[PDB]
């Protein structure tokens, strides 16, 4: 929602209030998404400066309350800060933007995340360059200099990271994503690689001097139509746990599949359907194992551009005996959206 | 071809003028005096939701998967957001989801040419032939309707009926004043059913 | 204050700044309320989309920022979010939201919670249907489907928090609520019951399956006159603790009674004046016992619709040696406050 | 940015969004600032309600979430409220405001925290007078009751915060500062003190009943440039720590000289240069030592009133032997900004 | 009527004189001289504040609870927001909330129709009856009043009546220019204290 | 004034226009404006142009116009920081007073102050040289930035820099055949731009 805009600054300020409730065997502690209430909301703005005829200038900030939690003891749990950053964006020669920001590899995995409430499964937060990761600088540039239409790359420094958990540092890290679109399809290819911290070497599960993450992707977005496939592997990035010796880590090789098909009816309706599977390989004293696996059916009605309800029903295929403990039951959700 | 009309009309006699005057028609006064507006279509609005995921099985099984997904859409609002389908939301929300007739297995049945057997006119039941009244019945073998306990059908069916002969309050003369009554009720069966097979 | 209202969505963003400090004898430990700086400021946002001629959708978010806490370690405390939920309001046949939202015997109790401070202290939050709450889909419906003008109902379920304090707790329950309201006069009562969860049961206070609150009401609110009174049972559900063995709990029995009269002069003063008597049965080796008891002498007075000043008066009646430890002392707040 | 202005009451809501980075030495332990990702963004109100010709009311409210966090288990570090205060502002009568704000100390601390990222660095946060502080009732009244223009005093009382940390605690206090600034110039003088709480008494460092701080100004603003003179001494007042004995507390007794020079350019650039010592006195079992000392060359180079961009170099004086342990390496910081 | 009037007569003499151009008119040249106005009406400010309650309680005593509430007002806001008293934030709010003169016990026993007895004219203090100067001491029984030290309560009487002194210094004329000026001192007295009693 | 090398000079100015000229520079700096992309191009000539920023301010701040000197810090600062270190002109698409100019290095300052440039002379493959200024200028890379290259490095500054004027001059290669003397208006240009930049 444009709530400001005198003297070429426009404020975006917007948010959402999702009623989300998930379903899942028992007390759903072995299922894939859990059980019970799972209400948040969302507030952010997006600024955007007019400097001059080149110069554009912004600034974003968006954020996470949590409202399944009491007022009590646990109130801030799950409370956080998604995205903060602030960058330029130059005349035709791109933009520059360091702050807590999405990693670059996600350019590849956006392709696959695209379902109500579930899948995007590989795209980890604080997990270096898939999903959203701190301390980014990330220059894009869309149509090559204005040379060629269609094509754009983008390259990110990953700035250091040394925090309390192996789980949520990184060292320091390069990586760039390149994407063509063209009359409703879109390629794309992302890679980074990162040192892992002294932290992450001493974990029992994960071991090498740099961790490093690429994928790929085709889409097709067009006619009311939507495919998207992502395939990608990783070295030493992708975060596990074993919950049968509450040790933790990370996937020493994980290959990942990702699938996506919609239809958007006249009517309002646009159900998909899914389908994941992240193996992992070579895990400490485990070998091979599925992180992820499911078939995943769903549908988002869309009331109008500010309410929406969903119904997103993972079929899992984890295995009962996943030996890293990974869950194996269904989950189920259902939301209505309030969004501004 | 109508095999049984000696038993049929022996049967619609019974029904047009023993079972109906003295029973249905004072319930549906009672009906429709004493029960208030919002709670009559509400039990229909519950009701009809109660097929809904038998109209999408079929409008699937005869291949048309707009109309099934638009039934989809109708028990989804309907059931989640608007109150177990008692309150028709998706109605209120697109016009292209307004209720229709169902279309259960009977018509998927017809819609590929299977044929009713013999006509037949059932004491309390009326028109009733094997592929519709019956082969509805398979789309209690999947959820939804498989959920229903056997009161809960009857009552499913007797308070379905009752709605819809209590709409017809004045429309008797229409009834009384044709020269067979029963050639346009069996004419009518055949009227809707055929309708609903395509 | 409405600041976006643009193709049939409006947005209202909220907040207060309240600067407020209690007295009381002592550091206030044996007291009502406490001794000290309380000062608070909250922020939310109401959202509203007309999708059609019957379908309106809507959302809402509020949040409490304190601000008597240090910027150090302790930062967060008793921040908090206390509503978070989206909905539908279908034409006439009523309402329905889900999310974090008030409970349904907050409908009665609403009438007696009109102080400028204190009061209301019957309706604890999450504890099940008194006050705000988590998984609750609220269906509710004014004038009776456009039948019966000034009476509303509503019905709501309560879905199973299985939180990890047994305060903020409760298994899977049902309420409702109806009221009455014919030219200034007010009726209303509501009831709700609910499973407890396992921890709940295994508590040194309070022993039972189920817990369930109800209470009714009466109010006149014409004329610049406020009446209001409320009379309330609750089995195994007031949250209670004795300060001398420290354990808690559950009141296994209360009774409740508050009473409102507040005046509103045409030059800014709104003088009030309360009873409140919380009495607990049946309390695990106490008894019969007192929870809340006092008058209180009050006022706020109003400058306009956006800064308010007040000053709220308790004369506790609790014992020197009530057998649970409630404290016995006054406690007296003033507050300054300014809302948009 | 004023996003609501209807009925005589406006209210802006402002925020930005900071992308920072700081370089310094290694991990940064020994160091001025730190070193790593320093990223965090802003959030706020002002409020203000037009009651009449002489009163009106205001609020205001501001936080400051921090970006270089994790989305896990760390979220919320260094998250806090910043503000929350109300007020009332009388014709010429004065004004006076209650909450969390600023200390009236800052009055004259103010002067000399210009600098781009670093300086300022005696106005610690929640340490009696100099720097936000909860529960503060403050008296201001500029140009004497309209009769002496330039000429502005403050008076404020400091409600006693007994924190669970004695760093954040304080007795009850009372305090003023006046300033006179004539045409570029200006002089300033404030003085606050207070009763230290009991368990400011049981720490290690530092031993006395009554903490207190005052400080002084000189200052030119004008034609471009910007000269800051502060002199300052403290009693009980600046948190100290030991690093070395794991002790902490409070200095006996510290002498505070900061100084700034800024000059700011038509096209742009505001480069700054400062120096600042803080020498404490009188420490248990050390005796003096410097907790700040520094000169301070930085720029920031303003693109419009909505973007901005600095670099900020700490030269640090700091010994490799201060007995306290301060930390002696320099740091040097570059943020972008955003802000609406 | 006014018995003790002989002895009134030779004090106001005293009071009028001798204790007036030596003493009193020479300080109140200070007061006017040397201080400020935001010193002089922020002290009356101050002083007029700490009657309210004595005022509301006398309201509620007379039977017009609107009046006394308006003056629980006038001390909450000034007390809370306006500077202990010292700034007159019930005032700037509402046009209905402006300060006016005290009503005591004095009125109290007034409007109850209570005779004065004698006047009589003290030394240094002036204007004295049974009823009001005394009546008016019966506020000293609960709080505000109640709380003052009798160092604080000779200050209060000597700066506010320095007060009343220093604005008075020129309307002298009215007084010098009467045949009388005694006597309209005596019924001055009384035009003032029995309009307060209505 | 008086060329006393002149012909020395002269003999490998006939060398570097009349061989090293038609047969190496012209043919590259062709490839160079054929193959090339413009952003490719006028980003480099951004990007070498930007590490002799910190060396014109230091000089500004010697010469005694500090408003100058800050103008090239920020220079070199908003591009080396915000565009792309020093790949784009930030400090240029923000102000004017802050577009892109001659450099001014150690050889200004010293030419400032008023020392001669000795004798001219004209190397092969180098060109036009003085002591003052081509190496006079090396005293740049005895502090930051330029001080940070290598051999390979900055030779190879010299030559993108260099093939980017030679093929920006690609036909102006007229003006410089059809003159009676070209080696008199090349040496006289020399002494041009370096007495332009002492001013
Ligand atoms: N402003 C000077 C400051 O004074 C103030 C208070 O004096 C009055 O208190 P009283 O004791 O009469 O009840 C009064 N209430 C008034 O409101 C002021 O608040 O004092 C210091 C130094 O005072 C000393 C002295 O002669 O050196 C030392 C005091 O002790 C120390 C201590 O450790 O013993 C050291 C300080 O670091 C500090 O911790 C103080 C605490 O405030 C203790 O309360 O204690 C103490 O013995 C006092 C005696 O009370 C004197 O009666 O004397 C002075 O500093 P300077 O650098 O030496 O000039 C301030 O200028
Ligand atoms: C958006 C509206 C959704 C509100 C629904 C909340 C309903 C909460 O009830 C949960 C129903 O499931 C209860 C299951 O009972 C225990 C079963 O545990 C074993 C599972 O097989
Ligand atoms: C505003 C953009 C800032 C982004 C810069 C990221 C660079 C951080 O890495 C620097 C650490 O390396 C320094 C050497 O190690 C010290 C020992
Ligand atoms: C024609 C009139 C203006 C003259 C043009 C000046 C052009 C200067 O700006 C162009 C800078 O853009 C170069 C882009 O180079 C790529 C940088 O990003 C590479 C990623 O590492
Ligand atoms: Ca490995
Ligand atoms: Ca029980
Ligand atoms: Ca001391």
């Amino acid at each position: 929602a444009e709530i400001y805009n005198k003297d070429g600054n426009k404020v975006d300020l917007y948010g959402k209030a999702v009623g989300l409730h998930y379903f899942s065997k028992g007390n759903g502690e072995n299922s894939y998404g859990g059980n019970g209430d799972m209400t948040y909301a969302r507030l952010g703005f997006k600024g955007e400066t007019q400097i001059n005829s080149d110069l554009t200038g912004y600034g974003q900030w968006e954020y996470n309350f949590q409202g399944n939690n009491s007022e009590g003891a646990d109130a801030q749990t799950g409370n956080k800060t998604r995205l903060a950053f602030a960058g330029l964006k130059y005349a035709d020669v791109g933009s520059f933007d360091y702050g807590r920001n999405y990693g670059v590899v996600y350019d590849a995995l956006g392709y696959t995340d695209m379902l109500p409430e579930f899948g995007g499964d590989t795209a980890y937060s604080d997990d270096f360059f898939v999903g959203r990761v701190g301390g980014v600088a990330t220059y894009r540039n869309s149509n090559f200099f204005g040379l060629v239409d269609g094509l754009n790359f983008a390259v990110q420094y990953l700035g250091k990271n040394e925090r309390d958990t192996a789980r949520r540092s990184n060292g320091d890290g390069v990586g760039g994503s390149i994407s063509y679109e063209y009359e409703g399809f879109g390629i794309v290819g992302a890679y980074g690689a990162a040192d892992r911290t002294n932290l992450q070497e001493a974990q029992p599960l994960g071991n090498g001097k740099k961790a490093e993450q690429w994928a790929t992707g085709l889409k097709y977005d067009a006619n009311n139509i939507y495919l998207a496939a992502n395939y990608g592997e990783t070295r030493n990035a992708t975060p596990i746990t074993n919950k049968f010796t509450n040790t933790s880590g990370f996937a020493n090789k994980t290959q990942d599949v990702l699938l996506v098909a919609q239809y958007q009816f006249d009517f309002g309706l646009r159900p998909s359907i899914a389908y994941t599977k992240s193996k992992a390989k070579d895990v400490e004293g485990i070998g091979d194992v599925d992180l992820v696996n499911y078939f995943e059916v769903g549908a988002t009605y869309y009331f109008n551009k500010n309410m929406s309800t969903y119904v997103d029903y993972i079929i899992n295929q984890i295995d009962s005996d996943n030996k890293l403990g990974v869950g194996s039951d269904d989950t189920v959700a259902v939301g209505i959206v309030y969004q501004f | 071809s109508d095999p049984l009309e000696g038993f049929n009309r022996t049967m619609f006699n019974f029904n047009f003028n023993v079972v109906d005057p003295y029973v249905l028609r004072p319930v549906a006064v009672a009906w429709r005096d004493y029960v208030p507006q919002p709670a009559r279509n509400g039990l229909s609005n519950f009701t009809s939701n109660l097929e809904e995921p038998a109209v999408m099985v079929n409008y699937f099984l005869q291949g048309d998967p707009y109309k099934g997904m638009v039934h989809f859409t109708r028990f989804f609002l309907n059931t989640i957001l608007g109150m177990g389908g008692l309150i028709d939301v998706a109605g209120m929300a697109n016009p292209q989801l307004q209720r229709v007739e169902p279309h259960r297995f009977g018509s998927t049945l017809g819609h590929y040419g299977v044929g009713y057997g013999p006509y037949v006119q059932l004491p309390f039941y009326g028109s009733f032939t094997l592929r519709d009244e019956g082969g509805d019945m398979a789309d209690g073998l999947y959820p939804v309707l498989s959920w229903l306990t056997w009161p809960m059908s009857i009552g499913k069916w007797a308070v379905e009926g009752i709605e819809t002969r209590a709409q017809l309050l004045d429309s008797d003369g229409l009834l009384r004043q044709s020269s067979d009554p029963y050639i346009l009720m069996r004419e009518a069966y055949f009227q809707r059913h055929d309708f609903i097979a395509n």
